[PDB]
DNA sequence: GCACAACTG
DNA sequence: CAGTTGTGCTATGA
């Protein structure tokens, strides 16, 4: 059944952040992928088994990390750079405030 | 768009109300920082009726033998009679009821005195007499000290702002000014004695309860305001079914910040 | 050569450990996960040093399984092998192609090539060896070698080594 | 950057949402077989274990308020007035 | 469900745009994606190590992905790549690309004003990346030479040479897809009257792109690290893997390939024509011919419902999906994947309202109860009673339906041999019946305001309907005309407490929407209340008895 | 100040930010008539000092950003003779406080 | 998960150069002389020489099996037995790695003694040489200037001959016998 | 500041005129929302879902793949602070529960 | 089915 | 400066 926007809402005037994370995520979409510390992007060839991680063209074989977002969101990414564009996910800050 | 325009609005554990970049909305949530579930209309005394009721049921002067409190009222009675410093604390405990008086008719100019506050303080005294058994003919065992500086003491203890140092002080002194005009209306010496006809115990549980009553009032920082008021204005737009537009096309004209509107009109 | 380093690991805890011999518990895991270690960006993880002192730090509840994670600061010993680092080493492996000299926790391979004309392989010798008019190298054989090259692979780190230069060789 | 405890100026009083994750957090851990600091008396359902363990003020954990500016005051369920 | 993975486990703070340098594109590409050619080793069934699978993603469920091994679900699927013939610009930056060429020098790439300019260094001082840039626009596109010597700072009589560079400056109009110059000339100072006119090639603008200063394009709104002008220009094209553009695959002899599968098959295609034609006897026309028809296939590709109508359409009339009106608002990622999704553990049903239920209570028919599911791990303090729920199974009422051990392998209880001879062990997961006083969410949509959307006890009662207390009715905006409610069954300890300790309906009583309850007794129970309390109103022994033991709190008094 | 009848030429108009440090304000004698600072509507601004600012800013633990605005031109603004970076702190009468504290920062 | 540091640096996107490893004294970034500590302090690099190595880890492993009993409660040949012992009661075992140092470490120091190694760390932290060279000069044993200037290469210019060989006369001196 | 009193008065107006009651809070929070930026926001895409907010967030309302697009060229940093972020990020939000964080202090653990 | 918004005349 | 063309939205679940 559809928990759509406006059953969002309702959540965020609740207050209720983890019951509104396991309907998107665990009752749901919710997939796990490997992204590249360098460049920001799911570039990671985890061969999870022999434990080999890469992202050729980065060379990097060490910052690698693995993150839990919706198989919707990992497509909208895939799309997004299938339009040229990079949606860099990054792991700590840089910012503050 | 309401809810889109809102949705990263909230109360922070600073008592201001922001957005997902930081930026200050309300410094204080709702202007008071109250949770708006802990809110009912109640009476503001203090600011309607003659000069001369007002000093009726406020004025206690214990230096004219007619305008002083009879020894019917509480067991201090007889002794309190021409004594001088115990005048000064109800000349200002008047004074402040008239300055208070003056101010609540410059916030609401109408002279509208049901408004919604925390803390039912009628509610209070209603349960402190079915509570204490509260005896309408025997004296009560309160000072005029205890009354005029238990308030006082009350006041300080109605905390919505934290801080130590004077702009959140003074931001929390302007957050109770209302809420405060509310209780000394309410409190007040000869309105104590005369009316309620408490006593020294049944008073200090009013006092206490008006305390926690006040402090379980105010918001939670967590909560999310953004939606909550785009939901409370929504919800009720669905429900609807001089001739100046008005319902739903006004609402459309105001929250598209409409230049050439409907029924443009001054009110000379 | 051989540093002390100040590291942290980020160990994650289930609530099944979330009783007193918890810092006990996070400070064993650390040096099962960290001690013997080896990376290419700190070299072999050898000794953590001054387990009294050990930073637990305070754990945070990870939101949806019960868990908690931990940045636990430590400081401890390292070897990482550099180029052109003079070592002096154990040999222990020897071949038709070269000699394999232990240099603490990590082995350098001489290459025939990477020592002088002089030094000939013995097949016919037991142990094998490598002889010259002077010296004669076999496997409890101690030598000073020059680090010519690292190569980061896994749990260690191997290295190619000269003996042809100068106050290099036998010792 | 960590207010000081003697510096922190957030409501001595426990939130609504607080209670509700320090209950939610204690019941999911009970749960996951973790150990309880309470006298179960007949208790079996790990919410009113959490309840209990919140009663009673023997739950470990510590709520980490973070400010606008990114700086947090930590408090205590022990600690945190419970009068919601 | 998916596989353990050393990696350590993480959460996005930040995202930060940019945009594709072909450099990238190439570099992270697993495969080029040379031939149109779906699959088919040449009608043999199989995916061409060419098009859609040179290493890629994979299809077939069976056969894992051929870098990585993974398969299906695990493997995200690995980009390809295209080097374009030409270059070609990318639709949505068109008007930037535009916008860019109006504020730099069409031959030198110096920005057409600087320091000098007054109210340009005003401009230049906006710190917002945008507005700067607006700014910037609404001037240079007025500049229409290039200086190379400018009034000085302090006095205009003794000029001082700025940047090099002397040409006039083209006037920019989009013809669609196509790019304009009307450069005035001189001649004789009066000319134009009659200007030059010729289209500006992808490659020239380029070339221009690439010329402009560090420093002048981040003035613009530009980033030196992420996005670069000359990268609006696309000139190594990524190929987006299967699990983009699936295969839906009806039997084992037929295809089905995405619509996106297609179109890039078209800029495939096209791309061919271009490449051999420059390579042998460039006919020059043919060539500017077959370039602007591999720019329409990448601009469609990406957006279709664009300014200069013919829409790329599939042989059947059907236009071609743009993945830019896959995005687009209420369905479509973002708004219909996102900020909304279908979810499992889910229920809906007719409503109807009982006065002998409890406010807070919902009356839950068996069928749904014994579909909807509760993980419980196995712990001393229940340990037996799940064991009886497991014992009972998944079609008696207080039962259970999958066991899950520590090996993350769920055992259907409904048809395992072991079923009936099968021993919990603290730790594992007990997927059990929604019983008796589970909290759930119980919803009416539209879900105006928070009360549409409240925390109830679960009473299992026969029937097919959703029972509700009388004066739960309002929040709502239930009536029994045939209305339908939604219900949610949370998974976490975590959760349930969320349920139960902020949104329950007994705490949704008194609402902030007007500082009011919004609850009270309805209909019945209102139109009787009235009638009960009136003086006239008395009641005989026997039914006061009744009226009494009625109220389960009632002293006995 | 500069009270003009009914227009300044846009030649001496470019004239004004000729002196600095010193500044010059223009304007037009028409909106003067009525003090619109004594509207119904209109509360009390007040112009914080550069230590006055500093302290807002330290307590509330805000950039210049996350404060609410009022643009130059602002016809208070205007009175107030406000230049950019400039706040003020402006006290209205709440139907809920009796007295609450907005702050505005200048554009 | 992996082991990280007191460094910072954020190279976003930004992936090389990755400068090339000599004792041109070019070492990591991570092996930098200016460095930082768990308390944000600023703190020059620790090489250590072995026999300083070997004191070190032995000390650290000897407190620690102080503290693995203690929360119980409720000559070179002749060394390297006795290390071997040590590391059965404190090491995971299955850390070859440490036990084949210890063994190279026993059989390669130098200076048995803590009195003897402190004097070496004095003689050295003098000379203001880079932590490498002075680990260097205490681990491999030189004659000659030449000998010294040759195998730590770094140090050419920036020592003296006759000075460098005094210290390598002192070194010699303080060389703990077997 | 007369413009924001002004607006109230005639937001509340329409609720007022369908007779219905409203909390203040909830209108002033509106009221206040348009007027902070400095003058009159709209409740439109021209309007909030054009301030400097997160990318993600403001692709969220109508101009969805326009946003994107700036975003990229712009090289746009989404702090990831918006609740919609999270939601697309299937991350738990800083909204009442998620608005602080939890801890277990091996002190009291110890003690108890 | 409309209400600004932005480019061109 | 004004005029026309140009753009993007139009309730929630079945
Ligand atoms: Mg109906
Ligand atoms: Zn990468
Ligand atoms: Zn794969
Ligand atoms: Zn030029």
């Amino acid at each position: 059944l559809r928990f759509g926007e406006m059953e969002r809402d309702c959540m965020i005037a609740h207050g209720a952040a983890s019951f509104l994370k396991e309907r998107l995520m665990e009752a749901s979409d919710a997939f796990r992928v490997h992204i590249c510390g360098i460049c920001g992007l799911m570039t990671v060839i985890a061969k999870l088994n022999h434990n080999q991680f890469e992202c050729k063209g980065c060379d990097n074989k060490i910052d690698i990390y693995q993150i839990h977002i919706p198989y919707a969101a990992k497509l909208l990414f895939q799309e997004l750079m299938a339009m040229n564009i990079t949606p860099r996910l990054y792991t700590d800050r840089s910012r503050d405030f | 768009r309401l809810v889109k325009a809102l949705e990263d609005i909230m109360v922070h554990y600073d008592n201001t109300t922001r957005n997902s970049l930081g930026n200050v909305i309300q410094f204080i949530y709702g202007e008071d920082g109250m949770d708006a579930a802990h809110i009912e209309k109640q009476s503001l005394d203090t600011i309607g009726g003659s000069d001369a009721a007002f000093e009726k049921r406020y004025r206690v002067d214990l230096l004219n033998t007619d305008h002083t409190l009879d020894p019917s009222l509480l067991e201090s009675g007889s002794e309190i009679l021409g004594d001088l410093k115990l005048q000064v604390l109800l000349d200002e405990e008047y004074k402040q009821l008239v300055k208070d008086r003056k101010f609540l008719r410059e916030v609401f100019v109408d002279g509208e005195a049901n408004w919604p506050l925390p803390v039912n303080i009628r509610r209070i005294i209603q349960n402190a007499q079915q509570t204490f058994h509260i005896d309408h003919t025997k004296p009560s065992d309160l000072t005029i000290k205890d009354i005029v500086l238990g308030v006082k003491d009350l006041q300080e203890n109605l905390l919505v702002l934290r801080g130590k140092n004077e702009i959140i002080q003074n931001a929390q002194r302007d957050a109770v000014t209302l809420f405060c005009c509310l209780l000394r209306s309410r409190l007040a010496t000869r309105r104590v004695l005369q009316e309620y006809r408490l006593t020294k115990q049944a008073f200090d549980w009013v006092l206490s309860n008006i305390e926690a009553q006040f402090l379980r009032s105010v918001v939670h920082p967590g909560e999310m305001v953004g939606v909550l008021a785009a939901q409370s204005i929504g919800e009720p737009a669905t429900q609807m079914t001089k001739k100046v537009t008005s319902g739903v096309p006004r609402l459309k004209e105001i929250l598209n910040v409409a230049k050439n509107m409907k029924t443009p009109s001054l009110t000379v | 050569m051989f540093f002390i380093k100040d590291l942290s690991l980020n160990i994650t805890l289930h609530p099944s450990f979330f009783g007193p011999r918890m810092k006990q518990y996070l400070k064993t895991k650390l040096l099962e996960e960290v001690e013997g270690s080896c990376t290419g960006k700190f070299g072999y993880i050898l000794c953590v040093l001054d387990y009294d002192n050990i930073d637990i730090q305070r754990g945070r509840i990870l939101p949806t399984d019960g868990s908690a994670e931990f940045n636990v600061k430590y400081r401890a010993v390292v070897f990482k092998p550099f180029k052109g680092e003079v070592v002096d080493g154990t040999v222990v492996s020897c071949s038709q192609h070269g000699f394999e000299v232990q240099v603490g926790p990590m082995k350098v391979f001489v290459t025939k090539h990477l020592m002088p004309q002089d030094l000939t392989f013995n097949a016919g010798s037991n142990p094998p060896s490598y002889q010259s008019s002077e010296d004669v190298i076999t496997i409890k054989s101690r030598i000073r070698v020059k680090i010519e090259g690292c190569i980061s692979q896994v749990s260690s780190i191997h290295a190619i080594g000269s003996i042809k230069e100068d106050y290099l060789g036998a010792i | 950057k960590a207010i000081p405890k003697d510096q922190r100026a957030t409501t001595p009083y426990m939130t609504k949402y607080e209670r509700a994750r320090i209950l939610g957090t204690r019941a999911l851990q009970i749960s996951m077989n973790a150990p309880v600091f309470v006298d179960l008396e007949g208790e079996t359902d790990p919410l009113r274990i959490a309840m209990k363990e919140l009663a009673e003020k023997k739950i470990p954990l510590v709520i980490r308020r973070y400010l606008p500016d990114g700086s947090f005051e930590d408090w205590s369920v022990e600690e945190l007035i419970v009068d919601l | 469900g998916q596989q353990y993975s050393s990696a350590p486990l993480r959460t996005v703070k930040e995202v930060q745009f940019g945009l594709f340098s072909p450099e990238e594109v190439r570099a992270i590409s697993v495969a080029k994606i040379r031939f149109p050619e779906t699959m088919d080793e040449t009608q043999t069934r199989a995916k061409i190590g060419g098009l859609n699978d040179p290493r890629l993603g994979s299809i077939d469920r069976n056969l894992k992905c051929q870098t990585c091994q993974e398969g299906m679900n695990e493997c995200p699927g690995h980009f390809g790549h295209i080097d374009l013939a030409k270059p070609v610009f990318h639709v949505g930056f068109i008007a930037k690309i535009k916008k860019v060429c109006e504020c730099v020098c069409m031959h030198c790439g110096k920005l057409l004003l600087d320091e000098h300019n007054e109210l340009m260094r005003q401009a230049l001082a906006i710190k917002d990346s945008k507005k700067r840039f607006a700014a910037i626009w609404t001037l240079c596109k007025t500049k229409m030479v290039c200086e190379t010597d400018v009034p000085s700072e302090d006095d205009p009589t003794q000029l001082v040479s700025r940047g090099g560079c002397g040409n006039t400056q083209p006037t920019i109009r989009k013809d669609g897809l196509k790019l304009v110059g009307s450069w005035k000339k001189d001649r004789a100072t009066g000319d134009a009257d009659e200007p030059e006119l010729r289209v500006l090639s992808t490659e020239e603008i380029l070339n221009i792109f690439k010329h402009i200063s560090v420093k002048d394009f981040t003035s613009l709104g530009f980033n030196e690290v992420f996005s670069r002008p000359e990268w609006m220009i696309l000139t190594c094209l990524p190929v987006p893997p299967p699990p983009v553009r699936p295969s839906i695959s009806f039997n084992e002899s037929q295809r089905g390939e995405d619509d996106l599968t297609f179109k890039l098959a078209d800029i495939l295609k096209a791309n061919i024509s271009l490449e051999t034609l420059e390579h042998n006897g460039a006919p020059h026309h043919a060539i500017e011919e077959a370039e602007s028809l591999l720019q329409f296939h990448v601009a469609t590709y990406m957006d279709n419902d664009i300014a200069g109508q013919p829409q790329a359409l599939q042989k059947s009339g059907r236009p071609v999906k743009s993945i830019r009106a896959r995005l687009k608002g209420k369905e479509g990622r973002i708004r219909g994947n996102l900020m909304g999704k279908r979810v499992d553990f889910s229920a809906r049903t007719v409503i109807s309202g009982d006065p002998n239920l409890e406010l807070d209570q919902v009356g839950v028919p068996k069928s749904i109860a014994k579909t909807l599911t509760y993980p419980e791990v196995v712990t001393p303090y229940n340990i037996d009673r799940l064991t009886q729920l497991v014992r009972n199974g998944p079609n008696e009422h207080p039962g259970a339906k999958y066991v899950i051990r520590d090996s993350g392998d769920r055992i259907d209880l409904r048809y395992s041999k072991r079923a009936g001879d099968i021993q919990l062990q603290y730790g594992w997961k007990v997927e059990r019946h929604i019983m008796d006083n589970d909290p759930v969410l119980f919803n009416r949509q539209p879900s105006l305001h928070k009360m549409s959307m409240m925390a109830h006890r679960v009473k299992v009662i026969p029937y097919s309907t959703f029972r509700l207390n009388l004066s739960v009715t309002s929040p709502y905006n239930a009536d029994f005309d045939g209305d339908e409610m939604n219900l949610h069954v949370p998974q976490s300890e975590e959760t349930r407490a969320e349920l139960s300790q902020l949104c329950a309906v007994p705490l949704q009583i008194v609402s902030p929407q007007s500082n009011k309850p919004c609850m009270g007794i309805v209909q019945d129970t209102l139109c009787g209340i009235r009638k009960l309390t009136l003086r006239d109103t008395f009641i005989e022994l026997d039914q006061v008895l009744n009226m009494l033991y009625w109220v389960p709190d009632w002293d006995g008094v | 100040i500069f009270v003009y009848q009914n227009n300044i030429t846009p030649s001496a108009m470019k004239l004004v930010p000729s002196i600095p440090p010193a500044t010059i304000e223009t304007f037009n004698e028409a909106a003067l008539v009525v003090n619109i600072t004594h509207h119904e509507l209109v509360p009390k601004h007040i112009r914080l000092s550069s230590d006055e600012k500093r302290e807002l800013l330290k307590r509330y633990r805000l950039k210049e950003s996350q404060l609410p605005r009022i643009q130059r031109a602002d016809p208070v603004a205007l009175y107030l003779g406000l230049k950019r970076g400039e706040v003020v702190k402006i006290i209205r009468k709440s139907e809920t406080s009796g007295r609450y504290a907005s702050y505005r920062i200048c554009m | 998960v992996s082991t990280s540091t007191f460094q910072t640096r954020r190279r976003r996107l930004k992936k090389v150069e990755e400068e090339e490893n000599a004792a041109t004294l070019q070492l990591g970034q991570e092996f930098q002389l200016k460095q930082i500590n768990h308390q944000g302090e600023e703190e020059e690099l620790i090489a250590l020489n072995l026999s300083e190595a070997r004191l070190v880890i032995k000390e650290a492993l000897v407190e620690r099996r102080r503290a693995f009993k203690r929360s119980q409660k409720k000559t070179r040949e002749k060394e390297l037995e006795s290390i071997d012992v040590l590391l059965e009661q404190t090491t995971g075992g299955n850390n070859k790695d440490l036990k084949n140092t210890m063994q190279y470490l026993t059989n390669f120091s130098r200076f048995r003694d803590q009195e003897t190694v402190g004097a070496v760390i004095q003689l050295l932290k003098s000379t203001g040489l880079h932590p490498f060279e002075v680990a260097q000069l205490g681990s491999l044993a030189c004659d000659t200037a030449d000998e010294a200037k040759t195998l730590i290469p770094s140090l050419n210019n920036k020592i003296s001959d006759d000075e460098l060989e005094r210290i390598l006369k002192e070194l010699s001196n303080l060389e703990t016998l077997y | 500041e007369a413009g924001r009193a002004a607006l109230y008065k005639e937001v509340y107006n329409v609720i007022a005129s369908d007779g219905s009651y409203v909390n203040y809070r909830h209108m002033a929070l509106l009221v206040d929302v348009m007027t902070t930026q400095g003058g009159l926001t709209s409740v439109t895409r021209h309007g909030f879902n054009r301030s400097n907010t997160g990318a993600l967030m403001r692709c969220s309302f109508e101009e969805t793949v326009e946003i994107l697009f700036e975003a990229g060229a712009s090289a746009e940093l989404d702090d990831c602070r918006g609740v919609s972020e999270n939601v697309i990020l299937g991350q738990m939000a800083p909204i009442g529960t998620g608005a602080f964080d939890v801890m277990i202090d091996e002190e009291s653990l110890v003690k108890y």
